[PDB]
């Protein structure tokens, strides 16, 4: 397991992971205002 | 009357987070190795 | 067994001893912990017929 290099391929594309993340919360607010 | 707090125990609550904060730098520091 | 038993009465022993009154250092909090602390050293067992 080479965390090591895990680190770096986590670092390079951390703002797919944000953007998608925050997609996923707004479509969790959504559903939540959509609920009864 | 009680003689000791029963929260936030600043001891616990000292070790605790110096454990985890170690921990994560140690994680850090291995995942530095292979960045050279 | 209820007396021996009871908080109550290992606080008001404690407090009527002279072994905790010279342990006293006229500090109401130091007092306080020094008495709580003291109360813990006696501890109850209570039995099991069943084991004799």
């Amino acid at each position: 397991l080479d965390i090591r290099g895990l680190f770096r391929t986590l670092w390079a594309g951390k703002l797919w992971i944000i953007g998608m993340g925050l997609a996923f919360a707004l479509i969790a607010l959504a559903y939540t205002f959509f609920a009864r | 009357e009680p003689v000791k707090r029963d929260s936030p125990r600043r001891a616990f609550l000292m070790i605790m987070w110096g454990i985890v904060g170690g921990l994560i730098g140690a994680g850090v520091a291995l995942t530095r190795r292979c960045s050279k | 067994v209820m007396q021996l038993a009871s908080w109550d009465t290992r606080r008001e022993f404690w407090l009527q001893t002279d072994y905790y009154k010279q342990r006293m250092v006229g500090n109401s909090k130091a007092d306080a912990a020094l008495l709580d602390e003291m109360i813990n050293n006696i501890q109850f067992i209570p039995g099991d017929f069943t084991r004799a």
